[PDB]
DNA sequence: TTTCGGGGGGGCCGGGGGG
DNA sequence: CCCCCCGGCCCCCCCGGC
DNA sequence: TTAGGGGGGGGGA
DNA sequence: CCCCCCCCCCTTT
């Protein structure tokens, strides 16, 4: 009948409120929305689009079938627009593509493929109904006839999390790849132990006694692990952040089930039921330097006899250093819409209460992920609405909108994103909106302001202001925002200037020169500095005191002054009079009460033109050598005497 | 006299979910699941003295009935909570036995949630997954962020909004209706307009306005609730010319007692939400509000450094 | 990183009581 | 005379704005 | 408007 | 099948 294309043609083209379409009009067409439209914002564009059925990719690519052009366009977006030559159109031309294609169908191959791929996930949906109401019957029909010739729950009573757990792998969306991974390691333990898991797979995975499934709440993590332990005819000992695990509990409780056979194992007599899988869920629940037993579960962990699985939410916290490389990491990532749109369609099927397929994403975008939480709101919403489409879909998502706090690189790109500094964007997110993302992590955000403010194309300066002068108030600003948390931290303990520490901190340099990333986001260096120049300092103040009795000043004039002559009296004779020079060094040591340590340290502070790292290189071996042997050959006097 | 007479906020204390007033959808569907039960684990969000707690317990009530005392396990900030607490009398009270009828739980009401440390949240998260089919968690708070991911994961959440000025007009007409309370319309709407959304302190200021002077009208209201403060700062920073400002800050602020911490601190709030006011302008005067501020935290406290800084703000304005 | 102060949780030590 | 229960220090770890 | 770069996984000439 | 699309996730004490 009529093709998109045509449509398309008919339409007018661009070269470089809305009436009401026909159901899933835009079937079948990749719309990228960019610039700013005149009528209708970005979420309302989208939410426009997605209304008909139609994808709405974040990107744009040979598949970007029309493009939706406003005012302010990136500037990527348009070079890639004319790279692949793709149209685009206006306000206008969205209006009459919503009104110039109502068959919803007929198309291209594509709206074709985007039909039958609904059906498919329609009949999956009906295929797995027609399971569990089988279920149901046979369940049903068991009770009736214990009944007939202890009170059991009733599904209507439970949480449609448990009502609709999976009951095997296969029912788990999304993570294949981890879970056949997991399924992997863990069937292949026992051949891994006949090699003293010594010997590496193909993928690796023999090396490791242990497990650590990690990724962000909600996934299917724990009911995974349990899948698995019970496909393999496993014995289970799961523990979580409702019992001690302290390092004393940790050593009178677990320790002794790493090599003990299973008491149950034998009285329920597969080969491998006699032995445990040692689960510790929720591992980032415990709480502790060394009492809380993360150091003593990762020594644990180098010699268990028998698998372990650890699972944790934040993989990357500083209490989980211990599992660097201990532990076989399995990351579970947040699952796509596509993967879960047939479980959401079947519980809604079930439950008896209509779901838009087509706002599913919307759903998902809501809860970032977490399916137990999408199971949740379709349980709470549907107890008084029993449709969901798009005539609700707005207010369930605002309302349900989940509010993670923003990590150290997220809030670094955020804030110095010019957009919010405009007036349109300041009224959107506002000034408390900034504030409280400063206060996501106070700790990391100014550090993270002063090491990336440098590195933007602004687009807030002033007529007449070049990015030096911002970048100058800026630094100012950062300065006496230092001054404010230097006064924070003092013995008055004024915790309640934190939030002006806030404003000139982060707030006003990054609005001084907001804009676009002109390049990658990079992590605060100020930390590693800061501790290579203690280490530098402790070194120095070592090195001051074993020469004391002999000096006349502080160790700042030591590093000053008497260091270049020590160097030209310590390193210079090696590389002019080669080995001969040695006694002549050793008897400035000895008069100076230096060592070995001090003489390296000593060597390892200059700068500039007098570093010595390619100097000391250079020296031929058997010079250091002979060095060495000579020290090490005779008494040296010692400055300080500890007892 | 060592009578006391009960306040009105818990005199007329709704008893059921019909009696709450505000966030009518929320209250319905409480008031669904109470009638088929199933009820699920729950987050209950919102700004203070709006019907939280009330909401909470009516609807356990209306759940429970007469295993109320029995099925129920109230904790809040005043009780201990620690993760000791939640390891053992939680765990025994989810794993007691109580028969009950067929579409009804056993609820613990953590009231003032946010306020529980991260032990103890954590070690929550197993207990609500394994006993949920015979116990369900209501958390109570103020402000949900506090509450860990996990937790509101596994519970439905319910953002409570501000009451609007209807509903507290609508209620403190019931109350007037059922104390016999003479009143005038400019009484009303001053209460309302100082309550500022918040239901408790609209009762407690009628109840306290009758007992001091007996008829509600706006003189005997503003002589009960002084003028928020806030709205004076408003009004200062907001001045065309410093003269009228400085007056202001001499005669409605530092001659009626307060102190130079609370205006400076008045000021940085209320500068951060001038939303009439160019973003800039708003963060010249932070900055040199935060200087006043951390001279008075260093001791200055004078009425000088205050006028030095409504001094400032407005050469920056001009 | 961290200059007080508060809060929490876990580990021993030791007084008292019981057998 | 010896073992166990249970109160109190001692230490160590973690916020600190709204 | 997408900071750069790497990993995972559905679609397909 | 390699290539591409598309998204997510890591940089990080
Ligand atoms: N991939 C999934 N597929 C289907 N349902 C899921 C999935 N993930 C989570 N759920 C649902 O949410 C419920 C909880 O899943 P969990 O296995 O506990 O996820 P989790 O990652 O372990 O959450 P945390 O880490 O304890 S907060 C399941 O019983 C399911 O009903
Ligand atoms: N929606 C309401 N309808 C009727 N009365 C209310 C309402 N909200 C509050 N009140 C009255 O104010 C009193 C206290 O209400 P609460 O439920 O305790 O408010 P709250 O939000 O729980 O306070 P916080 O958050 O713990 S400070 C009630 O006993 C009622 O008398
Ligand atoms: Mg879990
Ligand atoms: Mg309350």
């Amino acid at each position: 009948n009529i093709t998109a294309q045509d449509v398309l043609d008919k339409i007018p083209s661009l070269d470089l409120s809305f009436p009401e379409g026909k159901p899933n009009c835009l079937l079948g067409l990749t719309i990228v929305f960019t610039g700013v439209l005149p009528t209708l914002e970005r979420g309302a564009s989208e939410a426009l689009a997605k209304r008909y059925g139609a994808r709405v990719t974040k990107s744009i690519s040979s598949k970007t079938s029309v493009v939706v052009l406003g005012d302010e366009a990136g500037p990527k977006k348009l070079e890639k627009i004319k790279q692949l030559k793709i149209k685009a159109i206006d306000e206008e031309g969205f209006k009459q593509l919503i009104a110039g294609m109502p068959a919803e169908g007929g198309d291209g191959e594509a709206a074709e493929k985007a039909r039958r791929k609904l059906e498919e996930q329609h009949n999956i949906a009906t295929k797995e109904a027609e399971l569990l109401v089988k279920k149901e019957e046979e369940r049903s029909k068991k009770l009736a006839a214990t009944r007939v010739s202890d009170n059991v729950v009733r599904e209507e009573d439970k949480l449609w999390t448990v009502k609709y757990a999976p009951t095997n792998l296969q029912q788990v969306c999304g993570n294949k790849g981890s879970v056949m991974k997991l399924k992997n390691w863990l069937a292949n333990w026992e051949n891994s132990k006949k090699n003293s898991f010594k010997h590496a797979g193909k993928d690796g995975s023999g090396v490791f006694r242990a497990a650590m499934l990690y990724g962000p709440p909600g996934i299917g993590k724990t009911t995974a692990a349990h899948l698995v332990a019970q496909e393999l005819g496993y014995d289970i000992l799961e523990q979580n952040a409702s019992d001690v695990r302290s390092k004393t509990l940790l050593n009178a409780g677990v320790k002794n089930a790493l090599d003990n056979m299973s008491v149950v194992g034998y009285f329920k007599h597969n080969l491998n039921g006699k032995h445990f899988v040692i689960i510790m869920d929720e591992v980032d629940g415990m709480s502790g330097g060394d009492r809380g037993g993360v150091g003593q579960l990762a020594q644990f962990c180098r010699k268990t006899s028998t698998p372990l699985i650890l699972i944790c939410n934040e993989r990357n916290l500083p209490k989980m250093r211990p599992f660097d490389r201990v532990c076989l990491d399995i990351q579970f990532r947040r699952p796509d819409a596509n993967s879960i749109k047939s479980r959401l369609m079947t519980i809604a099927i079930r439950e008896k209460f209509k779901l838009d397929p087509n706002v599913i994403d919307r759903l998902i975008q809501t809860t970032r992920g977490d399916i137990r939480q999408v199971i949740n709101l379709l349980s709470t919403i549907s107890t008084t609405t029993k449709t969901i489409n798009h005539e609700n879909i707005n207010e369930i998502s605002k309302a349900w909108e989940k509010n993670i706090a923003l990590k150290p690189f997220d809030i670094a790109h955020k804030m110095l994103d010019g957009q919010i500094y405009s007036d349109i964007g300041s009224r959107n997110f506002t000034l408390n909106d900034k504030i409280a993302l400063y206060f996501d992590d106070f700790d990391f955000t100014p550090l993270m302001i002063q090491e990336n403010y440098l590195s933007t194309r602004p687009s807030v300066l002033k007529p007449g202001q070049s990015h030096l002068e911002a970048v100058a108030e800026a630094a100012n600003c950062i300065s006496l925002g230092d001054i404010v948390e230097k006064k924070i931290r003092s013995s008055e303990q004024l915790w309640s200037l934190l939030p002006l520490h806030a404003v000139l901190s982060s707030v006003y340099p990054a609005s001084k020169v907001a804009g676009h990333m002109a390049g990658r986001i990079n992590f605060t260096a100020w930390l590693g500095q800061n501790s290579k120049s203690a280490k530098y300092y402790r070194l120095l103040q070592e090195i001051h005191y074993h020469t004391r009795l002999g000096t006349s000043t502080d160790k700042i004039g030591l590093r000053l002054d008497y260091l270049p002559t020590f160097r030209k009296r310590l390193l210079d004779p090696f590389l002019k009079q080669g080995a001969d020079a040695i006694s002549s060094v050793i008897e400035v040591m000895d008069d100076y009460y230096l060592t070995k340590e001090d003489w390296d340290s000593i060597m390892e502070f200059f700068v500039g033109p007098d570093v010595t790292t390619a100097i000391i290189k250079k020296i031929p071996a058997t010079v250091k050598s002979g060095f060495t042997r000579k020290y090490n050959s005779m008494t040296h006097p010692v400055a300080i005497y500890r007892t | 006299t060592l009578s006391l007479q009960l306040p009105w906020v818990e005199k007329y204390r709704p008893q059921v979910l019909s009696d709450i007033v505000g966030n009518k959808e929320t209250i319905d569907r409480l008031q669904q699941i109470a009638k088929d039960g199933n009820m699920p684990h729950m987050i209950i969000s919102g700004m203070p003295g709006i019907g939280k707690t009330t909401s909470v317990h009516c609807l356990a009530h209306e759940l429970l009935g007469r295993s109320y005392a029995d099925g129920v396990l109230e904790l809040n900030a005043s009780d201990d909570r620690g993760i000791d607490v939640v390891r053992n009398q939680i765990k025994h009270f989810a794993q007691k036995k109580l028969h009950l009828p067929p579409g009804k739980h056993k609820i613990v009401i953590l009231d003032e949630a946010d306020s529980m440390t991260a032990g103890a949240q954590q070690a929550l998260r197993r207990t609500m997954e394994l006993y949920s089919n015979s116990t369900r968690f209501a958390f109570a708070c103020n402000q949900s962020n506090k509450i860990i991911e996990p937790l509101q994961s596994r519970c439905a959440i319910l953002r409570y909004s501000k009451l609007s000025d209807e509903d507290v007009l609508k209620r403190l007409l019931q109350i007037i209706k059922l104390e016999d309370v003479k009143y005038t319309n400019d009484g009303l709407e001053a209460i309302i307009f100082t309550a500022e959304g918040d239901m408790r302190q609209a009762i407690n200021n009628l109840q306290s306005t009758v007992a001091g002077h007996g008829l509600v009208n706006a003189d005997n209201v503003f002589k009960i609730v002084d003028s928020p403060h806030p709205l004076i700062v408003k009004k200062m920073l907001l001045a065309s010319n410093l003269e009228d400002s400085i007056q202001i800050l001499r005669t409605d602020l530092w001659k009626k007692g307060y102190s130079s911490i609370d205006i400076v601190t008045t000021s940085f709030r209320v500068t951060k939400n001038l939303a009439q006011v160019k973003e800039s302008v708003r963060l010249e005067m932070i900055k040199e509000i935060g200087l006043t501020h951390m001279r008075i935290l260093e001791g200055v406290g004078t009425y000088l450094q205050l006028a030095s800084m409504l001094a400032k703000i407005h050469k920056l304005n001009n």
